[PDB]
């Protein structure tokens, strides 16, 4: 009776006997008694077949999944993935803390402004005699969740203990970079872009020297932490230079200096697997007289040399500033575009062109004020942007001034928009991956790393 | 042209491996037999010694399986 | 030292001009010792005609004028 | 490539047709790749107008593979 041939499974056809050996109790000529130490192959086969069955069960709606490995989840976990996120449940907090993350809006000068971190930064100066006297600005009552919003002037003044008053000393700057990298690694971030203003820290040194020191510190930190598979750094850091615009005074020569420095530095360092300068940022005071179309002839050189541009727009302005940034300055990302919903055509243009939007829940709540738990500024536009198809991401802005991290920012984003699901968080991570300023190979590697790192319920 | 190894399990009734060796069309090499502690294999050895010298028969036994009462010994047999 | 920005009749030359201007600004900011070799200006040389006159490069040199760097121009060799 | 650069950065084009000279400027090609601007090619029309070698036998090589 000939039953027929068979094919088997591709990853079990050849295999190797060294992984699952036999133990010989006693042997005579051409006869053996054998014994198995454990049941490893049984578990291997069981989980292999279980993975195959789950993949077969979830084959449709696979284009709609942000990541492919979600197709290996069971039905119950997939159903749990669609339920609204509960910020108050410890399990959801642990799940959010365990997710790999991508950061795109983080200022270097606003990280260690209070508490023990400020003291640790201060006790690293090369010239302690020149240190300004220690003082800590007093935060409003219930500072992380204030009852009333505050204008930008007080928000910026809240971080006077650090920054331009402290980063002239090379040791302080280097310690700042190390502490920021340590915090980023602790938060689980796998890729981040950090903004800085090196020319603000140059008094006897040139801005080139300050930028070189910052890049060298971040590169050495990346060299030290060769965890993760493939011998790659745990977190990868790229740089973005800020062009600051002010209400009055002398601020336009510094802008040209930052753009020229950024172009030269971007052409200087070119190694793909290393810290690099990847773009420029136009930030600072915004109003009618300082809209994005007044700096076009300054950015024509950046456009000629082929650098990416991100613009702070929509925080304290109508949709006209956003339109000017998008169409006159050729911006690729937008920061704090809270007024984008006022214009439908602009929203359609942004969605169609794939321009990214970056939101910071804690800073937005602290500056504009927003209703919590669904109890006038209007509703927080995260869900609207997700539903309309916009490439929107959640970031931290100033870690020290806002006194919050990326995990707290995601949880507060869940609190600001009731009904937000965990699949929405995965979509946010995918959006950040697709919007980042990096090479295609790095993007593919990051996609593979993120897909196989999402914790199970 | 392939080596065409044969794998067979044996119970308490011998003369099955000699039969299955005579597949009409296969040139078997290195017949492998899997069996328990109790049953006898003298008949198979004599067959392969007298009718097929160059087949290098091998016989394997499971260390602690001679009869099955619970499910524990079936799992060790399978492993 | 003075750094040259070259203009050509046809091809790709404006990116090189922007690159040279940015490099000149950064280098002039870098080395500042008075009794030492320094970068002190920029030049606009190369092919000149009606279509490649000076007023077609104002937006590129606005940054040089903001940073306060000297400028010299090749003009009048083959033009009115 | 100057016309391509002006179309991309002054008129905010989303697709480009017959961009056969994109390879002359590496920076502009990198920008087009990064921003996701589409490029449209017409093999027969390009061959009949500009001329191109067949079967690997001076316009240069046809830029599709690059
Ligand atoms: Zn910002």
């Amino acid at each position: 009776i000939r039953l027929g041939p068979e094919r088997g499974w591709p990853q079990l056809r050849r295999i190797a006997p060294e992984q699952f050996p036999l133990q010989v109790v006693e042997e005579k000529g051409d006869e053996r008694r054998v014994q198995a130490e454990d049941r490893a192959f049984g578990t291997f086969l069981q989980d292999l077949l279980q993975r195959a069955s789950r993949i077969a069960g979830a084959w449709e709606m696979l284009p709609e999944l942000p990541f492919a490995d979600l197709a290996t989840w069971s039905e119950g976990e997939l159903a749990w993935l669609r339920e609204p996120l509960d910020p108050r449940a410890p399990a959801d907090q642990r799940w959010v803390a365990g997710l790999p993350k991508i950061e795109l809006h983080c200022h270097l000068g606003g990280f260690a402004t209070h508490g023990e971190l400020l003291r640790r930064v201060r006790n690293a100066a090369e010239n302690p005699g020149k240190l300004p006297p220690l003082e800590e600005p007093r935060l409003p009552e219930g500072w992380p969740l204030p009852a009333q919003p505050i204008p930008l002037a007080e928000y910026m003044k809240l971080g006077n203990a650090n920054g331009t008053a402290l980063l002239r000393d090379p040791g302080c700057l280097r310690e700042q970079c190390r502490l920021l990298y340590r915090h980023l690694v602790d938060q689980g971030v796998c890729y981040a872009e950090v903004r800085c203003s090196p020319a603000n820290y140059a008094e006897v040194r040139s801005p080139w020297d300050v930028l070189a020191d910052i890049r060298a510190a971040f590169q050495e930190c990346m060299e030290g932490a060769r965890t993760a598979p493939g011998g790659l750094p745990a977190c990868h850091v790229n740089l973005i230079l800020i062009a600051t615009r002010r209400a009055s005074g002398d601020y336009r020569a510094a802008i040209a200096r930052h753009l020229a420095l950024a172009v030269t530095a971007a052409e200087h360092w070119r190694d793909e697997n290393a810290c690099r300068v990847v773009g420029v940022d136009l930030a600072g005071y915004e109003d009618e007289k300082t809209r994005a179309h007044y700096f076009r002839e300054e950015f024509t050189a950046v456009h000629r040399c082929g650098l990416a541009v991100t613009v702070h727009a929509g925080e304290n302005d109508d949709a006209e500033g956003i339109w000017r940034a998008v169409f006159d300055l050729n911006a690729r990302r937008l920061g704090h575009a809270l007024s984008l919903g006022q214009s439908r055509e602009l929203l359609r243009s942004v969605a169609d062109r794939g321009i990214g939007v970056e939101l910071c829940p804690y800073a937005n709540l602290q500056i504009k004020g927003f209703r919590l738990d669904g109890s006038a500024p209007g509703p927080y536009p995260l869900l609207d942007y997700l539903r309309e198809g916009v490439r929107v991401t959640v970031n931290t802005d100033n870690i020290g001034i806002s006194a919050a991290s990326l995990t707290d920012n995601l949880l507060l984003a869940a609190r600001l928009c009731p009904g937000l699901t965990r699949l929405d968080l995965l979509h946010l991570q995918r959006h950040a991956l697709e919007t980042a300023f990096c090479t295609a190979t790095q993007r593919l590697t990051l996609l593979r790393r993120i897909s196989s790192g999402i914790p199970r319920p | 042209n392939v080596q065409a190894h044969l794998f067979v399990s044996l119970g308490t009734a011998p003369a099955i491996v000699p039969e299955a060796f005579l597949l009409p069309g296969a040139r078997f090499v290195s017949v492998h037999v899997l069996t328990t502690e109790r049953p006898d294999v003298t008949l198979i050895r004599e067959f392969f010694r007298r009718h097929a010298p160059g087949v290098n028969l091998t016989i394997t036994r499971v260390a602690g399986f001679q009869d099955l009462k619970s499910e524990e010994d079936h799992f060790r047999f399978e492993e």
